[PDB]
């Protein structure tokens, strides 16, 4: 028939609308698409609140610059958003929050650039710290970078300061930060944005967790981790730079047990 | 209906071609992997494939019973100046590399732990002595229950603590345990903290280690030597073998690449290099 | 309350029945009241690798061009 | 039949529950009870968000002490709440907000005290300022007292400071603050808490306004104004004091056009 | 004189029958003539906590006022 060719889409969750044109026909985590909590598998007994449009819409976090020495970036979703409009305010106001997602990683170049960004959505992405003395001692304040997110590194560097430590993650890239080869990482729901072709990757992630509905302030679920597979090159020029920018949208979310406002020591 | 012991879809025959059909060409961006069958990039004959995946099934992968831990305990002479040794191991597979890597391929798991005990024993000291066939008590002390103080204390009365009395030299003891998880699958990987830090509190009062969930998930095993202080000191070792029976797994995470370090995914330096050398142009 | 099932014999000579014809069964009896004590029945299934191999917001025909 | 005598009630809007025992069978503004915006009379075209339980529940504002010299108090509802949990956060996040209410004015004494508090719910309660020079010049910061609310006065006092004025309302009580006799004020939806009898008044107020759905940050709707009709007396004692305390609950509320957070100069 | 009963399986994979359908049973056989020797059949009941919670010389309707 017509130009309804896989390459063009028009996401509209909430009152925001993405409309990409090099679009590599999107991924739906595990076939399973995001949905609300069926009474059959519900847990908490009160009335679950549902921001619906108030939250469900697309929130652009902040852009990351992408050079030659760029070694990758990583977000922790449940947290990554914590500010972004009402999904930020509802986030804290409740003890329990089950939320699904739709991550649209935006990044386009000219026909003359080259490179491939593997956008991997890892469920329960436990990245490893940096203290050869004690394990897991990584500090919260530091463990949840939010809107800014963290960034993979070249080679591991042990934190020696011990009068008082730096308590951060030292996520090495070839080991996908969680001590396990990147080349094998293509097992999680993912899309490679390969500059020649598509100029974005869209993965719809349905809430996955050992519990019906769980916490948010505490426990994280999905975690995005974008790594440059094919390093960026442009013309015999010292160094080129394109700006990768993700926009996430919390879908079918619901929260239980309203309280007083949570105010975590994020500083 | 498609069980594990079926027989892979038989290879269909296929001759020449010149179609505008383009099986061979993919485009990995879609993340989808071309389900190309041998029948596509070559002319195949009609093979009646008998082979079946009956052994690689999630159930059979974990069909063997792995050694989760060893436990040293010993019965010394009454006159011993030191207190009598009764080991106490905290139920948690994460002690040995083997079963820990198998489970770790998957993000979540629901299994029925079927614990077996191969107990052994020798006379410590050079002294040439004798010992009447010892009997051991393997008390399961549920998360939160009181962990045994002395070797012979009240805690061992076990009025409500699932315990087993193994007589030395006999068919190795076995006790099946059903999914004792608080959640709906044991989370092989927990991302997040057990206590959120709150501004109106001291940095200490509300802190906690990353990846840690429940203080005592599975539980603890108290194992004593039930008999009394005997002149000939006899040390024993109780190797526990856990075999996940009625099991289920979710989200296929990539296998551990570099040597394990502690209960947390963290990794020590040095061990950081896993691969081997090979010339990019030598078979 | 016998649980008789068919084994998957490889048509071995004098095993009870093969290339001379016949089937092979084995009796089972759950003995304990607590299910988590039954013998792992090994009669497990097999799903299609699609929820991992072929997961897309559309449908993919192999003979077709990938990136339409 | 049984003790289902008018005197006892059990309000439950949201996850909160009031259960008074001297309860004077409640008032429903104008027969009309609170409800959502029927498509037939809707106005803004986007999807209206509805906090439902997230907001609908009862929020206790702060208590007011009630002595002999007490001359009355006044709240401005739409505003009065502005903080109170999510109805506070949703309040600001949208350009339009239609909300209904259920004000339960709590205040009990012993059989030995005496007095009557006329709890009048005035729609569009425009109280008068205090500058005999310019009219309506009353400042916002000052015009919207929130959780704390304002208080009626004995006799009018003109604001003379003019290098720069005090810009506040000077609401006289016999004139119901809006230059109109109190004795005639019994025309608005109301209940007199008469210490001998009932120990609370419950008025359910359905959103009333010339518009389908209007603003909140700006325009106010209902305004409560509690005035001591019968002054408080107890025993030949210098002065007695009972503490009046209201608890409001925003019902069938909905808000349109999400934006960035509003942050009014309330200081 | 077999005593076959149904176990209360938690619909576990390859346990015999669950979320693919099916039931799970277990055979029992009283072996001794003296009843006080039989295995505690665990198929115990549950009464209403009323003879302890709600014990009154009348009836109590919850929505009603306690002390009428």
């Amino acid at each position: 028939a017509c130009g309804y060719s896989d390459r063009v889409l028009q996401l509209t969750l909430g009152n925001s609308t993405i409309t990409t044109q090099e679009a590599a026909n999107s991924v739906v985590a595990y076939g399973r698409w995001p949905e609300y909590l069926r009474d059959s598998e519900a847990n908490p007994v009160d009335q679950p609140t549902e921001p619906d449009v108030a939250a469900c819409r697309f929130y652009t976090l902040d852009t990351v610059s992408w050079t030659k020495e760029s070694r990758g970036w990583w977000w922790k979703l449940p947290d990554a958003l914590r500010d972004m409009g009402l999904f930020g305010q509802n986030m804290y106001y409740h003890y329990l929050g089950r939320s699904g997602y739709t991550v649209h990683v935006q990044c386009n170049a000219s026909k003359f650039h080259q490179g491939a960004l593997g956008v991997f959505a890892v469920p329960e992405m436990c990245l490893a710290g940096d203290s050869n003395t004690t394990t897991m001692h990584t500090s919260y304040q530091n463990a949840n970078p939010g809107e800014k997110g963290g960034t993979f590194t070249g080679t591991f560097t042990p934190d020696n300061n011990q009068t008082s430590p730096a308590r951060r993650f030292c996520p090495v890239d070839y080991l996908l930060g969680n001590g396990t080869l990147l080349g094998n990482a293509f097992v999680f729901p993912h899309q490679i944005i390969n500059l020649r072709t598509n100029n974005c990757a869209t993965l719809v992630l349905p809430y996955v967790n050992s519990l019906s509905i769980d916490s948010m302030v505490k426990h994280n679920n999905w975690g995005i981790a974008i790594l440059p597979l094919a390093p960026l090159n442009f013309a015999s020029e010292s160094s080129p730079e394109i700006p990768i920018t993700l926009t996430i949208a919390p879908m079918c979310c619901e929260f239980n047990g309203l309280r007083n406002i949570t105010l975590p020591r994020l500083q | 209906a498609a069980t594990s012991r079926d027989a892979l879809p038989n290879t269909e025959a296929s001759g020449p071609t010149h179609s505008k059909e383009i099986p061979a060409l993919t485009a990995v961006e879609t993340g989808a992997t071309n389900p190309l069958v041998p029948s596509d990039t070559v002319q195949t004959r009609h093979v009646v494939q008998h082979r079946s995946r009956s052994e690689s099934s999630i159930e059979s992968f974990f069909a063997r019973g792995a050694c989760v831990t060893i436990m040293t305990v010993d019965n010394p002479a009454s006159t011993t100046n030191k207190d009598k040794l009764f080991a106490v191991w905290k139920i948690t597979y994460k002690d040995t590399v083997q079963l820990r890597r198998k489970l770790e391929f998957f993000t979540y798991s629901r299994f029925d732990m079927e614990l077996t005990f191969v107990v052994t024993a020798n006379f410590t000291e050079t002294n040439n002595g004798h010992a009447l066939n010892q009997v051991y008590q393997i008390m399961y002390v549920p998360p939160g229950a009181p962990v045994p103080e002395k070797w012979d204390d009240y805690t061992w009365q076990t009025s409500s603590n699932p315990s087993i009395f193994y007589t030395y030299g006999t068919a190795p003891a076995r006790i099946s345990v059903p999914y004792v998880g608080i959640s709906n699958a044991y989370s092989h990987f927990y991302d997040g903290f057990s206590k959120v830090p709150l501004k109106d509190q001291s940095a200490a009062l509300g802190d906690s280690l990353y990846g840690a969930a429940s203080l005592n998930d599975f539980g603890i095993l108290a194992v004593r030597v039930v008999n009394d202080h005997n002149p000939t000191k006899v040390t024993s070792k109780i190797r526990v073998y856990l075999k996940p029976k009625h099991i289920r797994v979710w989200c296929p995470r990539p296998p551990r690449a570099v040597a394990y370090y502690g209960p947390g995914v963290d990794y020590k330096d040095g061990t950081l290099t896993p691969l081997s050398t090979k010339d990019l142009t030598t078979y | 309350g016998a649980q008789v099932s068919s084994q998957k014999v490889g048509a071995h000579e004098n095993s009870n029945r093969a290339y001379g014809g016949s089937t092979i069964n084995y009796t089972t009896i759950n003995y304990y009241r607590d299910s988590a004590s039954n013998a792992a029945s090994k009669q497990d299934f097999s799903q299609d690798p699609s929820k991992f191999t072929e997961p897309i917001k559309d449908v993919l025909i192999k003979t077709a061009p990938m990136l339409n």
